[PDB]
């Protein structure tokens, strides 16, 4: 098999990740009991990517929960799937980060990154064959951006030849009001761009806008904008959890998706999105491709694009499927990069996502999530020319050497997406 | 004619033999070369993590020194 | 004698080898467990189809292959497939991790893990051989294993075999059913390192089976068994010469002869008829004369690509079937008048007929209607220089911005190998440009 070992840290991490087991245990029939109940042998037949078997015929999630409090991970033990995760995998401190990155990457974090990496090598060694991890964190907190990004690293130490996934919260004003989350999220950018093979955007501003302007929903909740979370993740690892040609693997995918080793910021999208209060496959393909349907803050038609993964789950005519991605590059070949031919894949699954016939997982590298990393550095110097509240990092033992540095670098990324964007065949 | 006739084969197997030793070289020096390669790119990626942890300890003793003042 | 030993590489190869092995079995009249009831002689013989197939004592009839994957999950349906029991468990070779797409990780990262056991059991294959002709390789240009293990492999076979012929079928990739952006690096590659270690190679485009299947026989979607159940009758077309014994059979080392003029131009074009549904051939019967026509319709060929634009260097029909010289000599002279047939002036234009009298098999519920006679053309144009033309362009567009090339440094490349395939594929075209030239 082709296992994966998943970590969520921090408290957004533990929310989106308890909410994605949810979602696939139910789609490969597994019970909160860890029991399987399903009637379709294709639950089943991949299933030990993200499962492990254990005495009585149980499936335990290979997942790992990492925080500096126990106040999530407690909740997610009293969850519906609370105890079907493994008792020991719980890695949890007492003092917290407080929304500090220098605590989650050296002060606290730092304290307790052994102790996870314990749980991280006893998972790695049961595994026939491990194609690398997935993580679920914050990148505006403590403990998911900076504890988050410090395990990247002290796994990527030990498994230097494994693939580094990660499903990474953008912050957004509309959100959270945590003023140095700007502070926290750049930080993290410098480390996401060096020790990680891809990053899944998943953009708490586009959340936001989608269930405030789409959904209709004045007053969203975290548990609306994780709902999108969690069925962005699954549409997202549909080809890794369930047979199928195209990307199944997180290597492969990485070939197909990463033209060059910084540039693995991915810009999720899913369809169809609509709110409480039949869909064709021409509409289903238009969908996911505007930018109300994307999952990061960014419109697409401000970029061009340098990789697509496309997923389409449900019952459907293939030869339709085929056409309307045809159609949909033709129509739009100005916004592809000519550079790399044939650079959409198409994939098809049987099995639709719980309550829907059919759907659509939108997986692009477009120049234009600069956008999004546009946003984050504004807010990012808008605090740092007055130097606010860095004292509350300088006095972890970081200097403003570090936060200059984390913020060339992530200027130079949006540099180097402007660099490709502007590329031309002749 | 005879000489002719044994220098044609010896010929053929001289260029048989030539060929096998040629493919066996080319192949080992890439092997040789992929193998070095691909260590010192494992190599420069893991000196840099033991870059960062060297500067995780530089930034937390930093504190200590503070927090005696 | 004679035998001839398949080794089947990465999903393309093994899958293909599934078509070709089952068609092979129904051809002979061998079930699934290997029992062939109506050879006489138990435990071994020298009949004809002996060349691709061994016999234990108990009478079961052993395919002469090797099936190799970095992946055991292919290979694992052949182990509990239909015809499991025809092969030894020794000749399914497979590893836990592919080569995920990269020509590195096939050539040097993963695949040199597994080659000496795989030369180990292909040693064991030739050791029962008392007259080994050659290999037969398939495998797929744009996989990791398709490309960078079938390349190894093909280097260490010319080291451990000399220049014992190995002949290739590649599989030359098509957007339709792609799974990897970077196959045109995998494609020249493999294409660049296998060229000097390859007497003759069988280029299949998958293009050019998706749309016939589309076309003639009304498949919506093909799948991989649609293009493999066609691709199959073309590699039993090519190879009933070794399996198959007549009168009028020619050796298909006979018509290597005439394919390869030059070491480097050994890649023939194949053209299939009749691909016809069991629909459109109820009450239709197709003669000589029309099946030797539809191999001179370029939409019938296995390489997408125009020979009217291009020049003739050899041209050979392989008939099964039904099928008599007096028949085939004028459906020829009526094509001689008729089509556009121009050869480089330093080869001679006749054509060079084999005739098997056993009539083309279908696999049961297929799509391909059972016909009466089939023929494969096998010919020598400049014009297949277009699917190397096309293939290299896509690398350019690619090499020139360095797209991608850091999932092969990282796994031990360097540049200089992209280039140095580049510029063997440059030559290769421009040989194809010299030999279309007319002599002075
Ligand atoms: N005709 C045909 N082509 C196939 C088949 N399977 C894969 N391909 C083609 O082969 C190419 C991909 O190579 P694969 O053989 O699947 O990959 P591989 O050789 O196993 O190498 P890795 O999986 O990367 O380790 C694509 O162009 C596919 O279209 C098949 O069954 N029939
Ligand atoms: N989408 C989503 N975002 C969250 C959730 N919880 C926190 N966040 C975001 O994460 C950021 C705060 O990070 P947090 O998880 O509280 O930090 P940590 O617990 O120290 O790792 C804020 O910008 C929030 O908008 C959640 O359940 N869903
Ligand atoms: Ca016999
Ligand atoms: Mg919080
Ligand atoms: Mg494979």
């Amino acid at each position: 098999m082709r296992e994966i070992v998943h970590i969520q840290a921090g408290q957004c991490g533990n929310q989106i990740g308890a909410k994605f087991w949810e979602v696939i245990s139910d789609e490969h029939g597994i019970d909160p009991t860890g029991s399987y109940h399903g009637d379709s042998d294709l639950q089943l037949e991949r299933i030990n990517v993200y499962y492990n078997e254990a005495t009585g015929n149980k499936y335990v999630p290979r997942a790992i929960l990492v925080d500096l409090e126990p106040g999530t991970m407690d909740s997610v033990r009293s969850g519906p799937f609370g105890q079907i995760f493994r008792p020991d995998n719980f890695v949890f401190g007492q003092s917290g980060a407080g929304n500090n990155w220098a605590k989650g990457h050296y002060t606290e974090g730092a304290e307790l990154v052994d102790s996870v990496l314990d749980v991280v090598r006893k998972e790695s060694e049961s595994c026939d064959c491990l194609q690398g991890f997935q993580l679920t964190h914050s990148l505006g907190g403590g403990t998911g951006s900076g504890m988050g990004t410090l395990l990247i690293s002290k796994i990527r130490e030990e498994y230097p030849d494994r693939i580094m996934n990660t499903f990474s919260v953008m912050p957004s004003p509309k959100v959270s009001d945590t003023v140095v989350e700007p502070y926290n999220a750049t930080l993290s950018v410098h480390q996401l761009v060096e020790n990680t093979d891809e990053t899944y955007c998943i953009d708490n501003e586009a959340l936001y806008d989608i269930c405030f302007r789409t959904l209709k929903l004045t007053t969203p909740t975290y548990g609306d904008l994780n709902h999108l979370v969690s069925a962005t993740m699954s549409g997202v690892t549909t080809c890794l959890r369930f047979p199928g040609q195209l990307n199944a693997d997180l290597r492969k995918l990485a070939v197909n998706m990463v033209p060059f080793p910084r540039l693995h910021f991915f810009m999720p999208g899913f369809a169809p999105l609509t709110s409480r209060g039949a869909l064709t496959v021409p509409e289903l393909t238009q969908q996911m491709f505007d930018s109300k349907n994307m999952m990061a803050a960014c419109d697409p038609r401000h970029g061009r694009y340098l990789t697509v993964a496309a997923i389409f789950r449900g019952r459907m005519s293939m030869k339709e499927v085929d056409e309307q991605m045809l159609n949909v590059q033709n129509k739009n070949s100005s916004y592809f990069v000519e550079w790399i031919p044939n650079n959409v894949k198409t994939a098809v699954c049987d099995i639709p996502p719980r309550g829907l016939k059919m759907s659509a997982t939108f997986i692009g590298n477009s120049t234009a999530i600069q956008e999004l990393f546009k946003r984050i550095s504004e807010q990012f110097t808008a605090m740092f020319r007055r130097k606010a509240f860095l004292h509350w990092y300088t006095g972890e033992g970081m200097d403003e050497m570090e936060f200059t540095e984390a913020e060339s670098n992530m200027n130079d990324l949006v540099s180097e997406y402007q660099q490709y964007q502007d590329a031309t065949a002749d | 004619k005879r000489e002719h006739e044994r220098e044609v084969i010896q010929k053929a197997i001289e260029e048989n033999n030539n060929f096998i030793k040629m493919a066996k070289e080319k192949l080992a020096q890439k092997m040789e070369s992929n193998k070095e390669n691909r260590e010192a790119h494992l190599a420069a990626m893991l000196e840099r993590l033991q870059e960062k942890d060297k500067h995780a300890e530089e930034v937390r003793k930093n504190k200590e020194l503070k927090e005696e003042a | 004698m004679r035998e001839c030993i398949s080794i089947h590489v990465g999903q393309a190869g093994v899958q293909i080898g599934n078509a070709c092995w089952e068609l092979y079995c129904l051809e002979h009249g061998i079930q699934p467990d290997g029992q062939m009831p109506s050879d006489k002689t138990i435990g071994g013989g020298d009949d004809s189809f002996n060349t691709f197939f061994s016999e234990t004592g108990a009478g079961k009839h052993v395919p002469r292959a090797v099936f190799v994957d970095l992946e055991p999950t292919v290979i694992d349906e052949v182990r509990t497939g239909t015809y499991r029991q025809l092969f030894h468990p020794e000749q399914l070779i497979t590893g836990k991790e592919d080569a995920a797409n990269n020509y590195a990780r096939g050539h040097y990262t993963i695949g040199k893990e597994i080659i000496d056991l795989v030369l180990d059991r292909i040693r064991k294959l030739a050791d029962q051989c008392t007259g080994l002709q050659g290999f037969l390789v398939f495998h797929s240009f744009g996989g990791g294993t398709g490309s960078g293990f079938t390349s190894l492999l093909m280097e260490r076979l010319s080291v451990d075999y000399g220049k014992k012929s190995k002949l290739e079928f590649s599989i030359y990739p098509a957007p339709q059913v792609s799974t990897a952006v970077v196959e045109p690096y995998n494609s020249i590659l493999t294409t660049h390192t296998t060229l000097e270690h390859s007497d003759c190679a069988f280029m299949v485009d998958n293009e050019a089976i998706y749309d016939i299947c589309r076309r003639n026989l009304d498949i919506e979607r093909p799948t991989y068994t649609n293009l493999n159940r066609l691709i199959s009758q073309i590699v039993s077309s090519i190879t009933a010469s070794l399996r198959f014994d007549g009168a009028l059979n020619v050796d298909l080392t006979e018509f290597q002869t005439n394919l390869v003029p030059y070491p480097r131009i050994h890649f023939p074009l194949a053209t299939y008829a009749p691909v016809i549904s069991a629909e459109k051939a109820y009450h239709e019967q197709l003669s000589v004369a029309e099946i030797t026509n539809a191999c001179f319709e370029p939409a019938n060929q296995m390489v997408k690509c125009d020979p009217r634009h291009g020049k003739y260097m050899a041209c050979c029909l392989l008939y099964r079937g039904d099928v008599v010289p007096k028949d085939v000599n004028a459906a020829i002279a009526t094509i001689k008048t008729k089509r556009s047939i121009q050869f480089v002036d330093w080869c001679p234009t006749g054509f060079k007929v084999g005739i098997n009298y056993q009539p083309p098999t279908v696999v049961p519920g297929g799509d391909l209607a059972k016909v009466q006679r089939a023929v494969c053309m096998l010919s020598n144009t400049t014009a297949i220089a277009e699917a190397w033309a096309r293939l290299d362009h896509k690398f350019d567009l690619m090499y020139a911005k360095r797209a991608f090339v850091h999932w092969y440094v990282g796994e031990g490349m360097e540049e200089g190998e992209f280039s140095e395939a580049r510029e063997d594929m440059a030559a290769l075209e421009k040989d194809y440009e010299e030999v279309g030239v007319d002599s002075v």
